């Protein structure tokens, strides 16, 4: 459930724009979600935090 | 619980993200943490066993005690 | 209470006890699967989400 | 620095002597008669013997080959031999997974240029790795 | 000479062939994604060629000769 | 000994040392299992469950499924 | 396809029964008498001695190291030792390369930011490899 | 027990320290390169967000307020 949450909120907010991406791109997600979990507490922070000056998109992505 | 949980979240991470240590010239620091790590978690597993056991003890012991402040006892003659 | 009961003296005899021997199997997968993890988690291929500041738990619980 | 390996060598020698097989003991008494080394025989005449049992093992191939196909080894089916099955099966899929991830090279699948991902790959800290 | 109490060189033989066959699998994915890739960067060039030929052609009606 | 928290049960002595002394032992009576009995690995002679079934291969077949558990979804992912 | 097996078993069985080795035929015949197999028991024979050979190693390895450090070694060198030497050399020499072509997971050396040829890792035709 | 014809086991144990210190030197080298990177790209963001800031302030400059 909560791996299908990632999914969902970080590519589209919705379930079809998810199954818009291939196998292999969900794979690529759900692995990055379970690294998340393994560092948890004591992971990068980058992971989750947006350096100043990153290029990647923020959260008004999609809004 | 909340402390197992927490021991166990550090060891995953240092266990997967830090063993290539092993192969490096820090080993020996890799090697002391880990066995601080499987030291704390048998200590912890053991804690728990007993503290487990202690409490329902405990528990039914307040009761029994409850019971007991109220009881009077007869001789027989 | 752990009274007694088949017990192996050492590695090679815990193929004499069908108990056992599931044991050492579940043994075996426990401490198989995080080589494993630190190979799939630790690979070069391995690429972070590029979405991942589009949204995060941290938001959520906040 | 030295204490530590007498202190090694002195235990290897004690476990050394604990052993109770005579063939061990009298290999390891003649070597050390002799001055060579029992492991390194010991590894050269193995290697010697799977030298001379390749078509010994050809032949026990195609002799193993006719006693399945001839169904009689599933006349005599236990679940011993369903046992052994089930581990033989278990280690195809477990080759086939790393034949795959060496074949490709990679842990994971690669990306395609069409995927949203390729910004993953344009972003990475380090481009050697 | 009896029957065969075991079937190692069989299973040895097979384990062989489940290795290779994965190794194809992946080969087969890695080639795939390479001529995509191939045809992916000549489809920029080609852009790339058809924006530095717009270019030259505003440039030119610039020059108005 | 102890594997673990599992410690193997030692049977007490019945007889004295006198009545002991006069005990003739008989090995050729013994079952073949239990032959140069070590209290210290009792189970040395006992036979496999399974011929050809080592403690290691059980070991590495847990291994090889956990392998297996964390690595079929690289191969064959599957869509949500 | 199966002339070609029979083919093969044939002459792998003239092979077999070519070798003029007295303890290779007893094993061969004894395992097809039993119906086991050789090559298998032969492997399984050599780990076993390699297990208990392990501390034997071990004190070997001390014995040596003494051997060589009391310069009793060199007093009685020879051209022999000299080239048993010019081969360790070399054997060191391709395993320092090897290892440390492992440990930067690479062929060549890394590429530096400031270096001029990060244009090459930027125009890789495949950002996956 | 006559001195060793033979220092196999010697041999095997410089064989390992060699690839070991192979392996050092090479993990020496990777670490040295990431950490180079990891400091570019912490630099390239510090120029790109000094870069937006300067774009901010001529946009408010133009603003005019
Ligand atoms: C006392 C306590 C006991 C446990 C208590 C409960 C649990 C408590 C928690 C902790 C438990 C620790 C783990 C249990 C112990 C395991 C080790 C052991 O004792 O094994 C004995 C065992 C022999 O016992 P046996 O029952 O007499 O076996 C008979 C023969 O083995 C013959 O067997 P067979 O007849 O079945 O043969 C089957 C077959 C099968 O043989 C094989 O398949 C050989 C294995 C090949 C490798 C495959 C995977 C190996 C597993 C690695 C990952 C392990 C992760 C988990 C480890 C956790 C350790 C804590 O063999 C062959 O055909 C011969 C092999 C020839 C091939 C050799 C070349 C291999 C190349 C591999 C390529 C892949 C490499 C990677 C890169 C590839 C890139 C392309 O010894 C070994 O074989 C050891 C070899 C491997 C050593 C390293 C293994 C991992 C690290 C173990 C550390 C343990 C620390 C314990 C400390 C104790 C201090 C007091
Ligand atoms: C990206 C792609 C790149 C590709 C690059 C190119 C690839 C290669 C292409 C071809 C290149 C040309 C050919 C070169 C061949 C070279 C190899 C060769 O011929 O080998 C035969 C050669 C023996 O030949 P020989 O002298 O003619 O033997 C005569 C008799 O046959 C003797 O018979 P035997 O009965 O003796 O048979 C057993 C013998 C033979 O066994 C073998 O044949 C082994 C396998 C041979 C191939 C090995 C290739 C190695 C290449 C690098 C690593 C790759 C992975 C290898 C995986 C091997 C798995 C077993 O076993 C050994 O050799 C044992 C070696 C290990 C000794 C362990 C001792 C450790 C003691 C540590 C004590 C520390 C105390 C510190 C106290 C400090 C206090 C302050 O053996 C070796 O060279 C062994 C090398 C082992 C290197 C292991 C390095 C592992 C990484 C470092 C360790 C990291 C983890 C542990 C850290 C712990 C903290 C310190
Ligand atoms: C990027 C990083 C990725 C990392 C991923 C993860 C890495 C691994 C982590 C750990 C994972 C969990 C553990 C999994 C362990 C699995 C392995 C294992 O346990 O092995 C033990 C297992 C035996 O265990 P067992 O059944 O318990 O044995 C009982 C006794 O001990 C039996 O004792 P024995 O006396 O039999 O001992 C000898 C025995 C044991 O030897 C070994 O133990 C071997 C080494 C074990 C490790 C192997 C790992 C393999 C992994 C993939 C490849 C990596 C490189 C390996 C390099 C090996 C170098 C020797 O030898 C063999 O097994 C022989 C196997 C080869 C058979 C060759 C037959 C070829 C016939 C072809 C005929 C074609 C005719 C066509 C006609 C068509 C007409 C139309 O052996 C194998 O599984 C052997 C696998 C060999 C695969 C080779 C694939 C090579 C690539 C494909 C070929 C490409 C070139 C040639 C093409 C030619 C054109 C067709
Ligand atoms: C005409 C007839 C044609 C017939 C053709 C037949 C073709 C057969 C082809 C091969 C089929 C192989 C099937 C089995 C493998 C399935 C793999 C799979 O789906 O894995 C995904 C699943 C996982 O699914 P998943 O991908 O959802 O899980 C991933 C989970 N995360 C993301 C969290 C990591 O893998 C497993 O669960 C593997 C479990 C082990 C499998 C092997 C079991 C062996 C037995 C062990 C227990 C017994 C031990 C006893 C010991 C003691 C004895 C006394
Ligand atoms: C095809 C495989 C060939 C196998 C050969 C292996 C040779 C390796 C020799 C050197 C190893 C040490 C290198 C030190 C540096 C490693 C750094 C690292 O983590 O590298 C990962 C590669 O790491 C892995 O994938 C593997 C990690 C460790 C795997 C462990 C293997 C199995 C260990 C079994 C343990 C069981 C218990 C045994 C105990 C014995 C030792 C005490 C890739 O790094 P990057 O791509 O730059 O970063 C990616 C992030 N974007």
């Amino acid at each position: 459930d909560h791996v299908e949450k990632a999914m969902i909120m970080r590519w589209g907010g919705t379930l079809e724009d998810v199954r818009k991406l291939s196998a292999k791109d969900q794979l690529r997600v759900r692995c990055f979600t379970d690294i998340e979990k393994l560092y948890s507490a004591y992971g990068p922070k980058d992971t989750y935090l947006q350096p100043p000056g990153d290029t990647l998109p923020g959260k008004d992505f999609y809004r | 619980h909340f402390l197992l949980l927490m021991f166990f979240d550090f060891f995953y991470f240092i266990f997967v993200f830090f063993f290539y240590g092993v192969f490096c010239y820090w080993f020996i620091l890799f090697i002391f943490v880990f066995c601080f790590c499987l030291l704390f978690y048998v200590f912890l597993y053991l804690l728990d066993l007993f503290a487990a056991i202690l409490q329902l003890f405990i528990f039914c012991n307040m009761i029994l005690q409850l019971i007991m402040d109220f009881l009077l006892f007869l001789l027989f003659v | 209470m752990l009274l007694g009961g088949f017990v192996p003296r050492r590695f090679s005899q815990f193929n004499r006890d069908p108990c056992w021997m599931f044991f050492i199997f579940s043994v075996g997968f426990w401490l198989g699967e995080y080589p494993a993890m630190m190979i799939k988690y630790n690979a070069r291929d391995l690429v972070y989400d590029p979405h991942r500041y589009v949204w995060s738990h941290h938001d959520d619980h906040h | 620095l030295c204490n530590a390996a007498s202190k090694v060598q002195a235990r290897s020698a004690k476990k050394l002597a604990a052993l109770t097989d005579a063939g061990i003991q009298k290999t390891i008494s003649e070597h050390n008669a002799n001055g060579t080394d029992a492991a390194v025989s010991s590894t050269k005449r193995y290697l010697a013997e799977q030298r001379q049992l390749f078509h010994y093992r050809v032949v026990r191939f195609f002799d193993e080959c006719h006693y399945i196909i001839s169904g009689e080894y599933f006349a005599q089916y236990t679940k011993v031999n369903l046992i052994w099955d089930l581990r033989f099966l278990t280690k195809l899929v477990v080759l086939f997974l790393i034949g795959t991830v060496l074949g490709r090279q990679s842990i994971f699948p690669p990306i395609d240029p069409d995927s949203p991902l390729v910004e993953a790959l344009v972003t990475k800290v380090n481009p050697n790795y | 000479k009896a029957a065969p109490k075991t079937l190692h060189q069989v299973r040895n033989v097979a384990y062989f062939f489940a290795a290779w066959l994965g190794v194809q699998k992946g080969y087969i994915e890695k080639s795939a994604n390479d001529r995509l890739w191939v045809e992916h960067q000549r489809k920029v060039r080609q852009q790339n060629v058809e924006r530095q030929q717009a270019l030259d052609s505003i440039k030119l009606m610039q020059q108005g000769v | 000994y102890n594997m673990l928290v599992f410690r193997d049960p030692k049977r007490r002595p019945q007889l004295s040392e006198e009545e002991r002394a006069k005990v003739v032992v008989n090995q050729a009576e013994w079952p073949e299992e239990f032959k140069d009995f070590d209290p210290d690995d009792p189970y040395k002679n006992s036979p496999e469950i399974i011929k050809g079934m080592s403690s290691w291969n059980l070991f590495l077949w847990g291994v090889e499924c956990a392998f297996i558990y964390q690595f079929y979804e690289l191969v064959f992912p599957k869509s949500i």
